[PDB]
């Protein structure tokens, strides 16, 4: 249940990825919750993907 | 907008902290009051012991 503010950012002119080396741009659209159960569950899912 | 929402939440936590301060003050006032009724109560007791001592003497 995404509820918190959208933090947007973008990086162009990237560097090659640490573990494969893909020279790929970056962009982030975050909504991060302050509850502990969410902080752990979303952390698990996000680190998994 | 997003920072404004964050500020509303921060104001909420601020009034929560103010209520926590009010509550620790409530506890301080309550223990001070309890000390004061204890002092009054035991003073009544000392008056009783004193007048009883004079009566018996």
């Amino acid at each position: 249940r995404g509820n918190v503010f959208l933090r947007q950012a973008e990086i162009e002119n990237p560097l090659e990825d640490p573990v494969t080396g893909d020279y790929v741009h970056k962009s982030v659209f975050i909504i991060f919750f302050q509850g502990d159960q969410l902080k752990n569950r979303v952390k698990k899912i996000c680190e998994g993907f | 907008s997003q920072t404004q929402g964050i500020q509303q939440l921060l104001q909420a936590e601020k009034r929560a902290a103010e209520k926590v301060a009010d509550a620790r003050k409530r506890k301080a006032r309550r223990l001070k009051q309890a000390k004061e009724e204890a002092q009054m109560e035991v003073e009544q007791y000392r008056r009783e012991r004193e007048q009883e001592f004079q009566s018996k003497q």
